[PDB]
């Protein structure tokens, strides 16, 4: 298929109308990034030759 | 098949016509004795960077 970007919303535009929260949501989310790699050495002649 | 290593009993068990073993990174750690019926695991010896 193809993709669609998101749901429609048109928003209500107007030159007098503010919409204003009455409540709120404490929301909670992860993020998760590496910091750090496996540290590896070699033994170049012994890896070449043995 | 030649090689160094540090020979010791393992407890992994060879099909009768298997001789040889190889790991994950297609290394050899097992050899069958051609002498007696007994499976001898090969690690490396034991290196390390100073
Ligand atoms: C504020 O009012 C506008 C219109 O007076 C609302 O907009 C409508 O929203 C409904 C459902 O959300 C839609 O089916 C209509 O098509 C919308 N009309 C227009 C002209 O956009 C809006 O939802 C209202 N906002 C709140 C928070 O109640
Ligand atoms: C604001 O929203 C919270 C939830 O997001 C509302 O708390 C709920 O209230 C109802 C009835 O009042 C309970 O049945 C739920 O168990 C409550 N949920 C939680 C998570 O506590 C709260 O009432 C809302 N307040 C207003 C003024 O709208
Ligand atoms: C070979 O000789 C050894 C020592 O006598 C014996 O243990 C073994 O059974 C013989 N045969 C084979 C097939 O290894």
């Amino acid at each position: 298929y193809t993709m669609s970007l998101g749901v429609e919303n048109s928003v209500a535009y107007s030159n007098n109308s503010i919409a204003i929260p009455t409540n709120f949501t404490i929301s909670v989310t992860t993020e998760i990034l590496p910091v750090s790699m496996t540290k590896t050495s070699v033994d170049c002649t012994m890896y070449i030759c043995g | 098949l030649t090689g160094t290593g540090v020979l010791t009993e393992s407890n992994k068990k060879f099909l009768p016509f298997q001789q040889f073993g190889r790991d994950i990174a297609d290394t050899t750690d097992a050899v069958r004795d051609p002498q007696t019926l007994e499976i001898l695991d090969i690690t490396p010896c034991s290196f390390g960077g100073v």
